[PDB]
């Protein structure tokens, strides 16, 4: 159960070149190959490159011939995968992994005169332990009530919610009443506007009855401005 | 390798442990491979004694003495003369003399200096002591094709009488000829000396057990079940276990190697032990 | 080279079998004879978890009910009794020829019809000048819902975005919730604020609306 | 092979179909090489 | 290649820029590999 540990979290302008890092415990990059894989938010897997654990093989998908450099300090201590020209496209998470390889003899002849000629070949085997990630991003929200009426209410049950409008960049946290509401909280994903501002709301549904008694606050949270907001939301 | 020059072939054959020897399953090596490089004796050719005579040019003769008393040097009374030499078969063995020459009269000594200890003994018998070594293995040869061209015979698979190869010696007749033999040390050293015998100072495997030839097959034989004895002051049979080795080197010769081919069927030679050499 | 995975999207029934498919236009078989073709699991807000790796082992603790087959360029993952910590995404990924590639995936889930409720904007927003209207969907299956709003009955578009939730692990539902975005100028123009919802649960349109002021 | 021990080139040749035979494009054999060696 | 023919080991050496060549840190050839085989 080797531990990857990966640098943190980066903001960059389009145009920039990002360089990220990994280690592994007990020195594990000596003996374990390295990959790169990336995924953008609701996307899938994307191989990036590799390279042998013997330092002796690297290789990189078609995409990124010519923009990314995969190398490793001496002794294999940290592995940097580097991408240059960067796009809102490769707004992502990097992903450090190790894996094993089989390293199969295809072609060879051999000869009667000396030695022989032989043509060695590296084949992924596996992918075994991912890091957490390195999440590559390439103002803080307004906060609005929806307020509970007669046109959110039935059956005695009133949804109620939080607008967060207006922010950049991702992420936001939403929580109720300090955490102490949890139950029929639908905090939906932030959707990216035409401005290049984020928004999203968080809405949750509670018995009518209550509605005269029980106080509702959304707690939100936005750490890369320092905003924090509590907002009580009214019939 | 095979003779297609591209793809190998994984093969198996068997190997003495007096041949190879283990590297740093587990990883082993042809002893000869530190040494020199070695070469397969035909299959064809073989290494039975042949009975040679030995000739000289006209204006030399070839002298023989008839005297059956010799002390290795000195007058002969009975001197004859030959145009050549009887036949001797060339028989490479050590410590025992196989398929030699009678002597007539008493057993022999000679010895360049009785007197110094530094040299060696000659021992000639007078009566034929039989020895009968036996390898009861009926295996077979797996030969595998590593040209181009030329073929290599490996060990197939051994079957059969699964024991180690050994020699039956007739143990009265062993201790009859021995006692013959004391009889003529008595007469160069005292007729109040105590006579033991026991086997080599160990070291080399080729000085400390009995090489010798027995059709295509090199034997080496613990000989401590014979050279164990004593005289004072004045069936039965014995097995002799032997060991089989496919790499040897023959006159002492370092810087090259031979390697016999194996042969299939039981091998049964036979030998008279004529003479010895005592130290 | 390229690799398809299929189907996309797959529905299962809880405790019923699932298949599915990766199709490479090249054969992954080494002429050792290994196939080097492996399945990952995705979950919600997890990295990618080893299924099988040479085409038909399973990896260290995976359940027995993962079992992976096929040769040269066909493969096959099934799931017996398929239960709610198999839900994901399931990638397969070729380790034949490099460059190394991952499929696409195949997008693996466990009636009911849409509460829907509308909210006007607040009274704190329109002083900005920006009036977000915004209407919820809540508790619905399938995951397929469609929001048109109406500004006196007339059709918008261009001027909204939705957001959708992962599906609820108790009820097995979907919300979501739609964003009317106006000008507090284009927004103080008209009356009736409406948001009309269509769904599979549905036998017609439902209509939520409100009169500006009231 | 070339005198260049370390990188091989290809080359082609003409052979009457009496001197080679198939083996099991298609391959062939210099049919001397099941007998013995050749010498130019 | 040593005597183990099977794996190569990396070795050094000194040698005259007379006996050695350029091919095309950089290539060189021992001179006489282009004209003859040579004996030691």
């Amino acid at each position: 159960q080797v531990q990857l540990v990966q640098s943190g979290a980066e903001v960059k302008k389009p145009g920039s070149s990002v360089k990220v890092s990994c280690k592994a415990s007990g020195n594990s990059f000596s003996n374990h190959d390295v990959h790169w894989v990336r995924q953008a938010t609701g996307q899938g897997l994307e191989w990036m490159g590799w390279m042998s654990h013997e330092g002796d093989k690297t290789g990189l998908a078609q995409k990124f011939q010519g923009r990314v450099t995969i190398t490793r300090d001496s002794g294999a201590s940290t592995v940097y995968m580097e991408l240059r020209g960067l796009t809102a496209d490769d707004t992502a998470i990097y992903y450090c992994l190790t894996g094993s390889k089989h390293r199969l003899r295809d072609y060879f002849l051999y000869n009667e005169y000396g030695p022989n000629y032989e043509e060695w070949g590296d084949y992924l085997a596996t992918l075994d332990v991912w890091g957490h990630g390195t999440a590559v991003t390439v103002k803080g929200p307004s906060v609005f009530p929806l307020a509970p009426s007669s046109k959110s209410t039935s059956g005695g049950t009133a949804a109620l919610g939080c607008l967060v409008k207006d922010y950049f960049p991702e992420p936001v946290t939403v929580s109720w009443n300090s955490g102490a509401l949890t139950s029929g909280v639908h905090t939906f994903p932030a959707v990216l506007q035409s401005s290049g501002l984020y928004s999203l709301s968080s809405v949750v549904t509670v018995p009518s009855s209550s509605l005269g008694t029980q106080t509702y606050i959304c707690n939100v949270n936005h750490k890369p401005s320092n905003t924090k907001v509590d907002k009580k939301v009214e019939p | 390798t095979t003779e297609l020059r591209d793809k190998k072939q994984k093969v198996y054959s068997l190997f003495y442990r007096l041949d190879v020897v283990q590297i740093n399953n587990k990883e082993y090596r042809l002893i000869n491979c530190n040494t020199s490089a070695c070469t397969q004796a035909c299959p064809k050719v073989s290494f039975e004694p042949i009975p040679i005579h030995y000739c000289a040019p006209a204006g030399f003769a070839i002298l023989k003495c008839k005297d059956k008393k010799f002390n290795g040097t000195g007058p002969c009374p009975s001197v004859s003369t030959v145009q050549c030499t009887h036949g001797i078969k060339p028989v490479v063995s050590t410590q025992l003399l196989l398929n030699g020459s009678l002597a007539e009269e008493e057993v022999m000594i000679r010895s360049e200096n009785i007197t110094n200890n530094a040299k060696n003994i000659l021992v000639q018998f007078n009566t034929p002591v039989q020895i009968n070594c036996t390898r009861p293995n009926n295996n077979t040869r797996k030969s595998i094709r590593i040209g181009p061209g030329q073929a290599f015979y490996a060990t197939g698979d051994i079957i059969g009488d699964i024991r180690q190869a050994h020699c039956n010696v007739s143990k009265a007749t062993w201790n009859e000829t021995l006692g013959k033999v004391v009889k003529q040390l008595r007469k160069h050293f005292g007729n109040n000396t105590i006579i033991r015998f026991a086997n080599s100072s160990g070291g080399d495997l080729e000085v400390t057990t009995h090489s010798f030839n027995c059709g295509g097959e090199f034997f080496y034989c613990n000989t401590s079940g014979l050279f164990n004895s004593t005289w004072i002051s004045n069936n039965d049979s014995i097995t002799l276990p032997c060991r089989i080795k496919q790499i040897i080197n023959m006159w002492q010769r370092i810087g090259q190697c031979m390697y016999a081919p194996p042969i299939q069927g039981v091998i049964r030679c036979v030998s008279n032990i004529t003479g010895l050499i005592l130290t | 080279v390229v690799i398809t995975q299929s189907p996309l999207f797959l529905p299962v029934t809880p405790g019923e079998a699932a298949s599915l498919s990766c199709k490479c236009s090249h054969s992954l078989q080494h002429s050792t004879g290994a196939n080097y073709l492996a399945w990952y699991l995705q979950r919600p807000g997890q990295t990618p978890r080893l299924l099988i790796h040479l085409a038909t082992h399973r990896a260290s603790g995976v359940p027995d009910r993962f079992s992976g087959s096929g040769s040269g360029t066909d493969f096959t993952l099934k799931i017996s009794r398929v239960e709610s910590d198999d839900v994901g995404t399931y990638y397969c990924m070729q380790g034949l020829h490099s460059p190394w590639t991952f499929g696409q995936g195949t997008k693996v889930e466990i009636v009911a019809a849409p509460s829907v409720f509308i909210f006007p904007p607040s009274d704190e927003q329109l002083k900005s000048g920006t009036a977000s209207v915004v209407c919820l969907l809540n508790n619905f299956y399938p995951r397929e819902a469609k929001v048109q709003w109406k500004v006196d009955n007339a059709l918008q578009s261009g001027n909204s975005q939705e957001s959708v939730t992962e599906q609820d692990s108790k009820d097995s539902t979907y919300s979501l919730s739609s964003t009317l975005t106006l000008s507090k100028a284009d927004y103080e123009k008209h009356k009736v604020y409406a948001c009309e919802v269509t769904h599979q649960g549905l036998s017609s349109p439902v209509t939520k609306s409100f009169n500006r002021g009231e």
